[PDB]
C-alpha cells in the first residue's frame, strides 16, 4: 500500500521529487510523517530478519535521506531510530 | 481439608478482616462481600481469573470497568493499551481521585499504574503490600510515572536501613532490596548482621 | 574430510584439545550445580569463573574449534545458547550440514523463521520430507505440516505464486502422508493380520511417503479398508463413479455386518452365554447397524468436505436409502424412518438437490423403491420439502433483520416442486387402493397413509403460497 | 479394495 | 571384496531378490563374469532386501563408482594425495583399467 | 521402503498365520494373512493394496512364475500361484510398465485350480517355459501342476 | 506417490506364509 501512494521514496532517484511534494501536502499529512517512516522502516526491518538483502538495504538508506531533508514532527527521535534500524540490517 | 479456590479463600478471608460493613464502600456486594474488596485481594493473591469471575457477576454495577479489566487480564506485562489506559486514567482522575471506597481506588491505579505518589495506605498497610503495590506501578519508556531505577534508588537513598530496621527485623529490609533487583546492597547489608553472615555469603555465591 | 588424506592427523591433534575443553566446561557446570549466580546483589565467585571461562571460549578465532563447539552445543541440547549466537557463521555452517541430518535442518529452519524467512524454511522442510534420509513417517508429517504453515504466510522478496506452489505441494504430500499413517497404524493393530506380515508392512510404510497407487493396491485394498480407499480416491482426483460406488457399497455392508456382530455378542452377555475365545465383551448396548454405518459416512464426509467426487449425491443417497429398506433399518427396530434424509441434510447437502434426487428415485421405480414401498419414498420427500420450506422461511426472516436483497446459487423453488407433491399424492392414492384389495386381507397402513396425505397436502399448500408471491414478500412486515 | 478379476475369456486365447 | 551392512534392531530379513536384469557379460563361461566390460552397457545390479519392517535396496558399485567417490575425497587435498589414492587402484586393477576409469569419470 | 500401515493393520489382525514375500522382478511385495492375500508396489511412495480374498483356507505359499506359451493372451506376463491347505490356485497377471517406472498389476481369473492333497506346499518355483513345481514340509515329494487352454471330456483344464 | 496404479494381475497373497 505505502508503495502505491508514492509518499515515501524507496529508490534514491525519487528523493528529489518526493521531497518537493512534501512541501505542499496538507499538514494533516505532514503531522503523521513521523509514524509513517517508522512503520515503513520497521516493515523493512522485520522483512530483513526473515539480492534481496541489498534491495532492503538500499530502500533503508532512501528513507533516511528523505527524513534527513524533511523538517517534520519529532524529527529528532525519529531520524535517530531510523538510522539505528538500518545499522542492525548490515 | 483442601486448599479452597482462590475465590472462596478470599471470601473466607474477607469475613475475618472486615466482619462489619464499612459505610464508604461502593458498587454494592457480590455473594455477601463488597465487589471491590474481592477484586483487590484476588489480584493481590495473583489470581486474575478469580477476580474476573467476580466482575462477571456484577456486570451491571461495574459499568465500563468490565471491558477495561478484560483487556488487562489479556495483555501481557500487566499493562493496557495506551488508548484504553488513557480512557480509564482520565476517568479516575476526573471525579474519582478521592472516592470513599479505598479498594476501588487501589484497583484502578493498579490497573492503570497511576497515582504513584499515593501509597493507597488504606489497603496496603504492610511492607510487602507496598512493594507489590509499586511493582505493579513501575513503568518503562513524564508526569505521574515511576520506573524501577527511580523506585529502587528512591527507596534506599531516601528511606535507608534506618527506616526499614527500626522494628529490629532485618529480613524486612533484605526483601525490599532483593525484590527490587538490588542484590549487592541486600548482600552487603545482610552480611553485616553477625547472626546472618552465613546466609548473606551464600546468597552472594548463588548470584556469583 | 577426504579419507586417505594426511591432514587427518592435524585435525585429530586439535580434536584432542577440543574434547578436553568439553570436560572443563562439563566439570564447571557440575562443580557449580545449585550455586546461585548472585548473592546479596553482586556476583558470586562461582559465577565469575563461569563468565571468565565462557569468555575465553567466545574470544577465540579458531574456526575448527567453533565448528566443534556448534556440534557440541547441538549434542548437549543447548538450543538455549546456539540459537542466541546471532552470527551468520553458524547459519552458513548449518546450510552445508542441513541436507544431511534432521536435527541440524531443524536448527536451520528455526534460524530462518525468527528472521521472518518462512518460505526458505518451508523449502528446507519439504525437501527433507521428500528425501531418502532415515526419517520416520510421523516426522515427515511434522515437517510437511510446518512447511505448509510457513508457505501460507508472506515472505518478503518472494512472489505469491512461488509461495502458493510450495504451500500446495506440502498440502498434497501431507494429505497422502496422513493416509499412509492411518494405514500403517491400523494394519499393525489388526488382529487378523499375521505378525510375520506386520513387520514387513512397518518396513515399507514407516519411511518416505509412497504413491497413492501403491497405498491403494498393496495395502488399503488388500486389507479391505474401504474408508481409506475412498479417501485415496479423493486425494487422487479419481474420476470413476462405478468403482467409487462399489467401494461405498462394500463399506456399508462391511460396517453393517460388524455392528450386527457386536450387538450379538452383547445379547449373549445379557443372557449368560460365553463369547468366542478372545472376544472383548461390550459392557454397553452397541449402536444399531444404521447408526454405526452413518457414523462411517460422517467421519469420511468431514475429512473430504462433501465437495468431492466420492459424494455424488445422485448415486450415494439412493444406495443408502436402499440399504435402509433392504435391511429393515426402519420403525421395526425403533429407528427414525427418515434417518437417511436427516443424515445428509445435517451433513450439509443443499435442500434443492435432495428433493431433486428423491424425485428421480420416485419416477424411475428402481431396485427396492417399487410397489407399495414407494410409500417410504413419499415420506422422505415430505420430510425434505418440509425442511426446505422451513429454511426459506428462516432465510426470509434473516434478511428482514440484517437488511438487503440477495440470493445467489441456492436453487430456489420452482413449480416443479409443487408438481412433485401432486404426483406424490397420486402415488399415495394408488398405494392405498392396492393395499385395500390385497390377498389375505386389507393392509394395516390405512391411517398411516391418510396421515401422509394430509402432510403432503399441507406442504403443497405452503409451497404454493411461497411460489404464489409469499416468497417475494418475506422481508416485509405482516 | 478387492482386486477386480477380469474374465477368463480375455485371459486365454483363442 | 566384502562388506558388512547393518540392519536396525528389529529388522529380521525374510528374502532377497534381484530387481535388475540377470548379469551376463558373455554367452559362455570365459568372459561371463567380466563386470568391467559391462560397466556402461547395463545398470549396476540392485537387490531388494525384504525385512519385517520394509524393503531395502542394495546396489552393486562399479570401479567407476568407486574411483569417482575416492576422487571426490581428494578434492580437498594435495597433489600427492591423489597419487596415493591412484596407486591403490593401480595395485588392484592395473594401470590400464585405472586410467580407463579416470577417462570414464572425466 | 516401509511396509504400508494397512498391511500392519492386517498383519496384527492375524488369527493363526501370516507370511511375507518378494516379487523383486516387478518391484512388488506381498503379505498373506490367513486366507487373504495383499500385493503392493513397494517402489511407490503411497501404494494401494491389491487385495485377493477368494481363498477359503490358509495360504501357505505364493509365487510369480512365467506363463505357459500359447495358453494365455500375449498381454498376460506372469502367472500367480497361490497355495492353500486345501488347493492351489492359478491367476493370470499383467505387469505392464507405467510412466513412473513401476509395473501396473492387474489380475485375471482362470478357472484353473486343483485340490492340494495330503502334502503341504511351502515352495513354488517356475521354469522359463511356465512349468510349475511344488514341494513342502510334509515330505520330500515334488509335484507339478499342468494346465491347458482347452476343456476336454476326458481331462480337466488343470491337473 | 500421489498417483494410483491398480494391478490385480501379480500381487502377493496377503493370506499365506512366504515361500
Amino acid at each position: 500500500i505505502i508503495e502505491r501512494l508514492k509518499l515515501v521514496p524507496l529508490n534514491q532517484e525519487s528523493v528529489e521529487e518526493r521531497v518537493a511534494a512534501f512541501r505542499n501536502f496538507s499538514d494533516e499529512i505532514r503531522h503523521n510523517l513521523s509514524e509513517v517512516l517508522l512503520a515503513t522502516m520497521n516493515i523493512l526491518f522485520t522483512q530483513f530478519k526473515r539480492d534481496r538483502d541489498s534491495q532492503l538495504r538500499s530502500q533503508a538508506r532512501t528513507l533516511i535521506t528523505f527524513a534527513g531533508m524533511i523538517p517534520y514532527r519529532t524529527s529528532g527521535d525519529t531520524n535517530a531510530r531510523l538510522v539505528q534500524m538500518e545499522v542492525l540490517m548490515n | 481439608g483442601g486448599v479452597p479456590g482462590t475465590y472462596q479463600l478470599v471470601r473466607s478471608f474477607l469475613n475475618i478482616k472486615l466482619p462489619a460493613p464499612l459505610p464508604g464502600l461502593q458498587d454494592g456486594e457480590v455473594e455477601g462481600h463488597p465487589v471491590w474488596a474481592l477484586i483487590y485481594y484476588c489480584m493481590r493473591c495473583g489470581d486474575l481469573l478469580a477476580a474476573s469471575q467476580v466482575v462477571n457477576r456484577a456486570q451491571h454495577q461495574l459499568g465500563e470497568f468490565k471491558t477495561w479489566f478484560q483487556e488487562y487480564m489479556n495483555s501481557k506485562d500487566r499493562r493496557l493499551s495506551p488508548a484504553t489506559e488513557n480512557k480509564l486514567r482520565l476517568h479516575y482522575r476526573r471525579a474519582l481521585r478521592n472516592n470513599t471506597d479505598p479498594y476501588k481506588r487501589a484497583v484502578y491505579c493498579i490497573i492503570g499504574r497511576c497515582d504513584v505518589t499515593d501509597n493507597q495506605s488504606e489497603v496496603a498497610d504492610k511492607t510487602e503490600d507496598y512493594l507489590w503495590l509499586k511493582l505493579n506501578q513501575v513503568c518503562f519508556d513524564p508526569q505521574d510515572r515511576l520506573t524501577l531505577s527511580q523506585f529502587q534508588k528512591q527507596l534506599l537513598e531516601d528511606y535507608g536501613e534506618s527506616h526499614f530496621t527500626v522494628n529490629q527485623q532485618p529480613f524486612l529490609y533484605f526483601q525490599v532490596l532483593f525484590l527490587t533487583a538490588q542484590f549487592e546492597a541486600a548482600v552487603a547489608f545482610l552480611f553485616r548482621m553477625e547472626r546472618l553472615r552465613c546466609h548473606a555469603v551464600h546468597v552472594a555465591l548463588v548470584l556469583f | 574430510k577426504p579419507a586417505n588424506d594426511s591432514r587427518k592427523k592435524a585435525f585429530d591433534e586439535r580434536k584432542i584439545c577440543y574434547n578436553l575443553i568439553h570436560q572443563v566446561l562439563d566439570k564447571l557446570e557440575s562443580d557449580f550445580a545449585g550455586e546461585p549466580e548472585l548473592v546479596d546483589g553482586r556476583p558470586t565467585l562461582a559465577a565469575t569463573k563461569r563468565m571468565e571461562a565462557y569468555n575465553v571460549v567466545n574470544d577465540s578465532s579458531d574456526e575448527v574449534f567453533h565448528f566443534d563447539m556448534y556440534e557440541w552445543y547441538i549434542e548437549k541440547g543447548w538450543t538455549d545458547r546456539i540459537l542466541s549466537i546471532d552470527s551468520p557463521h553458524v547459519i552458513t555452517y548449518l546450510q552445508r550440514l542441513a541436507e544431511t541430518d534432521f536435527r541440524h535442518a531443524e536448527l536451520l529452519c528455526r534460524f530462518y523463521t525468527t528472521r521472518s524467512r518462512f518460505f526458505e524454511a518451508a523449502q528446507v522442510q519439504t525437501n527433507l520430507a521428500k528425501s531418502d534420509l532415515n526419517i520416520s513417517l510421523k516426522d515427515r508429517i511434522i515437517l510437511l505440516s510446518r512447511a505448509k504453515g510457513n508457505a501460507s504466510v508472506n515472505t518478503i522478496g518472494i512472489s505469491r505464486q512461488q509461495q502458493q506452489q510450495l504451500n500446495h505441494e506440502a498440502s498434497e504430500l501431507l494429505e497422502i502422508a496422513h493416509i499412509q499413517d492411518d494405514l500403517l497404524e491400523r494394519l499393525v493393530a489388526d488382529p487378523r493380520i499375521p505378525e510375520e506380515r506386520k513387520a514387513e508392512i512397518e518396513e515399507f510404510l514407516d519411511g518416505p511417503i509412497r504413491t497413492l497407487t501403491d497405498l491403494f493396491n498393496d495395502y488399503a485394498d488388500q486389507a479391505n479398508y474401504y474408508d481409506l480407499c475412498l479417501l485415496i480416491f479423493h486425494a487422487a482426483d479419481f474420476h470413476n463413479p462405478r468403482t467409487i460406488m462399489d467401494t461405498w457399497n462394500n463399506l456399508i455392508n462391511q460396517s453393517h455386518f460388524e455392528a450386527e456382530q457386536r450387538r450379538e455378542y452383547w445379547e449373549i452377555v445379557q443372557a449368560g452365554g460365553d463369547l468366542p475365545a478372545g472376544v472383548i465383551a461390550p459392557i454397553a448396548e452397541p449402536p444399531l447397524p444404521y447408526v454405526y454405518v452413518s457414523q462411517q459416512i460422517q467421519l469420511i464426509a468431514h475429512r473430504t468436505s462433501l465437495d468431492s467426487l466420492i459424494f455424488p449425491v445422485n448415486s450415494l443417497l439412493p444406495v443408502v436409502c436402499a440399504y435402509a429398506i433392504n435391511n429393515g433399518q426402519d420403525a421395526s427396530i425403533g429407528a427414525d424412518p427418515c434417518w437417511p434424509i436427516q443424515l445428509f441434510l445435517n451433513l450439509g447437502v443443499p435442500h434443492a438437490l435432495m428433493v431433486q434426487v428423491l424425485e428421480n428415485v420416485l419416477d424411475t421405480q428402481e431396485a427396492p423403491f417399487t410397489g407399495r414401498r414407494r410409500k417410504l419414498v413419499v415420506q422422505w420427500i415430505a420430510m425434505a420439502v418440509d425442511m426446505w420450506v422451513r429454511e426459506v422461511e428462516r432465510r426470509g426472516a434473516m434478511a428482514a433483520a440484517a437488511a438487503s436483497g440477495a440470493s445467489g446459487s441456492e436453487a430456489v423453488m420452482g413449480s416443479w416442486v409443487s408438481e412433485l407433491l401432486g404426483r406424490a399424492d397420486q402415488v399415495l392414492t394408488q398405494i392405498a387402493g392396492t393395499g385395500a384389495t390385497l390377498r389375505g386381507g386389507a393392509a394395516s397402513d390405512a391411517e398411516e397413509i391418510a396421515s401422509l396425505r394430509r402432510t403432503v397436502k399441507g406442504l403443497k399448500r405452503s409451497v404454493d403460497m411461497l411460489l404464489g408471491g409469499e416468497m417475494a414478500r418475506m422481508s416485509f412486515f405482516r | 479394495r478387492k482386486a477386480k478379476l477380469l474374465p477368463m475369456e480375455e485371459a486365454l486365447l483363442p | 571384496q566384502g562388506t558388512w551392512i547393518e540392519l536396525e534392531n528389529g529388522n529380521r530379513t525374510i528374502e532377497i531378490g534381484l530387481t535388475t536384469a540377470p548379469f551376463a557379460a558373455a554367452k559362455q563361461p570365459l568372459g561371463f563374469g567380466n563386470e568391467l566390460a559391462v560397466q556402461f552397457d547395463q545398470v549396476p545390479g540392485e537387490f531388494a532386501v525384504l525385512t519385517n519392517t520394509g524393503v531395502h535396496i542394495v546396489r552393486r558399485r562399479r570401479l567407476v563408482d568407486i574411483f569417482a567417490k575416492a576422487l571426490g575425497n581428494c578434492v580437498s587435498a594435495s597433489d600427492d594425495a591423489l597419487e596415493r589414492e591412484v596407486r591403490k587402484f593401480i595395485n588392484q586393477y592395473g594401470r590400464v583399467e585405472t586410467i580407463a576409469a579416470a577417462l570414464a569419470v572425466a | 521402503h516401509n511396509i504400508p500401515d494397512k498391511v500392519f493393520e492386517h498383519l496384527n489382525a492375524g488369527e493363526v498365520f501370516t507370511k511375507l514375500g518378494l516379487f523383486a522382478e516387478i518391484g512388488y511385495a506381498w503379505a498373506s494373512i490367513d486366507s487373504s492375500l495383499f500385493l503392493w508396489d513397494y517402489t511407490h511412495p503411497n501404494p494401494e493394496l491389491i487385495g485377493y480374498e477368494e481363498a477359503t483356507h490358509t495360504i501357505t505359499a505364493v509365487a510369480l512364475v512365467p506363463p505357459k506359451p500359447g495358453v494365455f493372451v500375449k498381454t498376460i506376463t506372469h502367472v500367480l500361484v497361490v497355495a492353500t491347505t486345501s488347493e492351489i490356485i492359478l491367476l493370470g497377471v499383467s505387469a505392464t510398465p507405467t510412466p513412473s517406472g513401476s509395473k501396473s498389476l492387474t489380475l485375471y481369473s482362470t478357472r484353473m485350480s486343483v485340490h492340494r492333497g495330503g502334502s503341504d506346499v511351502s515352495f513354488i518355483v517356475g521354469t522359463k517355459d511356465g512349468r510349475i513345481f511344488l514341494g513342502g514340509e510334509s515330505d520330500t515329494d515334488i509335484h507339478e501342476i499342468f494346465y491347458q487352454q482347452e476343456e476336454r471330456w476326458f481331462s480337466s483344464r488343470c491337473g | 506417490h500421489k498417483k494410483l496404479v491398480i494391478n490385480k494381475d501379480m500381487r502377493t497373497d496377503l493370506f499365506s506364509p512366504p515361500n
